[PDB]
């Protein structure tokens, strides 16, 4: 049978989401999240043409 | 009923445009805003009316063709807010690309088209080309940087209202081709050998010149040792580039000098070609009503703009002035081209008054200009070159002529291939100039003389972008024109080395462009 | 204890999530023919730069594979 059938047996919808991920790595996120905007840091490389040598 | 308020609705507008571009003041800007309001309230209010219409059962060609262009807003389609700010928006960026001047501060400023281009294309140094192409980048791409993601979203919605996808579509749509981009790739891949090649010359003789610290023979040259800004027709100064300097190779510097050679008169050179040529003739209030030279103030016009038509059958103007060089002449040559195509469907209804496709225009006004600047018909015209006698002068004028219109054929293809691209969704904002000189690096030979970090919009440097205007119809009209000479070329009656192949007092050339070219978007 | 053991996980596996995405990508666009032959590493790169955030340390010229 179809991938989608299998998806919806094992869980429930026929669908890929992201959601599980992000929720499972919840806590630490929030503390990453918290951590850099105490740090003071950007997110991304906005130097992107740069090699260390 | 459409045509007849249409003709005076879409007369004022250009009114409108001409007191904006040449009386640049607050009022203009406040008239230009109200009246393109006007004019998005016009065409809403005709596109709703022929919504109720049926395009498919319409049995005919002509009405259905009128129809169906009537049938989208185009922009007159987003609500009434997001209208206003997508208006104040594609001003606000025309405005603050237009003005924009970088400069030491030390007290003395510059400007993009007086003496940014000239001290660009005139000097040696890498150190002064250096600061004008980083000065200028930085300030107009930090200037348009903050609108464009704005004006983004805003044309992908007012597409995706139009019935179109993402604005991509939108743009494609003129060309009438649901192949149009695997065409263009194929043609690309076909030039690409010759632009290979003539880019390892260019930069043999720039590693010659500028040495090796700056350029290496195996690598890309840097975007800024070129001539242009942009780089897009490099090395039109062809004096470093030259194959082996001869005594009759063609100077064109001074030929202009010691005759006058005013603006006046070399557009008035063109039109006589043109007449020549079997077509006719300008209207004589265009000379006395347009402008085409310096200003006596400090406000005169736009930076860059193209004939502007007017939809009413008499105002045929032109915008541009650049002083006296022979790429003016070439130039005026486009612009007469471009008067000539909007002056011959003059009988056609206004719906159809647009052009055959969007590359057509410039295709049929710069095939005329590329041949006349064979030195067979510059030695016709107040010139004197040896024209066939030497096969060194031949290659000498090759040379220079492909220095122009190859090495343009990769940035034109380029900078609608990035629109296209952050259109659709698939460059986001967070990488607007990476993938652009990704694309540099890619198409063309160019890399980035200095870090250009994330935060500098270089993009945002061509007068196209902000000023949101379509950019593959040059490419398309480059690959187009060459196709058109060689059949007007075919109907003189000679092809032999089509590379210097003239026409002048060509009567069924004329003929056959004009009942090919009096079609319009018919 | 959580926060550690959350960011070994992290650390296994969200940093495997990118490199995985963009592998097959590349891999997709060179038999499309959207990547030829000239420019093999060069779009890697590419790819490693948009998705990854990672820098060649030592200029990886045409050639290297
Ligand atoms: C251009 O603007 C000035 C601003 O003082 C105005 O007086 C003038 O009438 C305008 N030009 C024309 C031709 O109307
Ligand atoms: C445009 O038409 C609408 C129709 O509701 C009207 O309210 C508005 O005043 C019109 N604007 C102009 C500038 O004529």
């Amino acid at each position: 049978r179809p991938w989608p059938e299998a998806m919806q047996l094992i869980t429930g919808q026929p669908n890929m989401s992201a959601s599980a991920m992000l929720s499972y790595f919840k806590p630490l996120l929030d503390w990453l999240r918290t951590e850099n905007e105490l740090h003071g840091e950007k997110l991304g490389w906005p130097q992107y043409n740069w090699t260390p040598n | 009923e459409y045509d007849r308020t249409s003709q005076v609705v879409w007369n004022e507008y250009a009114e409108a445009n001409w007191n904006y571009n040449t009386n640049i003041t607050t009022e203009t800007s406040k008239i230009l805003l109200q009246k393109n309001m006007q004019i998005a309230n016009h065409t809403l209010k005709y596109g709703t009316q022929a919504r109720k219409f049926d395009v498919n059962q319409l049995q005919n060609t002509t009405i259905k063709r009128i129809i169906k262009k009537v049938q989208d807003l185009e922009r007159a389609a987003l609500p009434a807010q997001e209208l206003e700010e997508y208006n104040k928006i594609l001003l606000d960026m025309e405005t603050t690309y237009s003005v924009a001047t970088v400069c030491h501060p030390n007290g003395s400023c510059l400007q993009l088209e007086p003496d940014l281009t000239n001290v660009m294309a005139t000097s040696r140094k890498y150190e002064d080309l250096l600061w004008a192409w980083e000065g200028w980048r930085d300030k107009a791409g930090r200037a348009i940087l903050q609108f464009y993601p704005k004006y983004v979203e805003l044309i992908n919605q007012a597409a995706r209202l139009n019935g179109y996808v993402d604005a991509g579509d939108s743009w494609r749509s003129m060309y009438e081709t649901p192949s149009l981009e695997q065409d263009l790739e194929r043609l690309f891949q076909e030039l690409q050998p010759l632009y290979l090649n003539l880019h390892a010359y260019v930069r043999r003789a720039l590693h010659r010149h500028y040495g090796a610290q700056h350029i290496n023979l195996e690598g890309p040259i840097p975007a800024h040792l070129l001539g242009n800004m942009w780089a897009q027709t490099w090395s039109n100064i062809y004096d470093l580039v030259v194959p082996f300097p001869s005594a009759p190779s063609m100077d064109t510097t001074e030929a202009m000098l010691k005759q006058g050679w005013t603006p006046r008169r070399m557009f008035k050179e063109a039109d006589d070609f043109f007449t020549s040529l079997g077509l006719l003739p300008v209207p004589p209030e265009f000379w006395n009503k347009s402008m085409l030279e310096k200003p006596t103030d400090g406000r005169e016009v736009v930076c860059h703009a193209s004939a502007w038509d007017f939809y009413n059958g008499k105002d045929f103007r032109i915008k541009q002035c650049t002083t006296v060089n022979l790429e003016d002449l070439v130039v005026a040559h486009h612009e007469m081209g471009h008067i000539q195509y909007f002056m011959q469907y003059k009988d056609l209804p206004v719906a159809l008054r647009e052009g055959a496709n969007p590359g057509f225009h410039e295709a049929i006004g710069d095939v005329l200009a590329l041949s006349v600047s064979t030195p067979k018909h510059l030695h016709s015209l107040n010139l004197l070159s040896s024209e066939g006698g030497s096969d060194e002068h031949d290659i000498n004028f090759l040379m220079k002529m492909a220095l122009d219109k190859i090495a343009f054929i990769p940035f034109s293809y380029l900078v609608d291939q990035w629109r296209w691209r952050v259109f659709d969704g698939s460059i986001t904002k967070e990488n607007y100039n990476q993938e652009w000189w990704s694309l540099r690096l890619k198409y063309q030979g160019l890399c980035p003389p200095v870090p250009r970090t994330q935060g500098d919009f270089d993009p945002g440097a061509k007068f196209h972008i902000p000023s949101s205007v379509p950019y593959i119809r040059y490419f398309v009209s480059f690959i187009i024109q060459f196709q058109f000479h060689e059949a007007l070329c075919q109907a003189a009656g000679h092809t032999g080395p089509l590379h210097k192949c003239d026409i002048y007092q060509s009567k069924e050339a004329g003929q056959r462009l004009a009942t090919a070219m009096k079609l319009g978007f018919s």
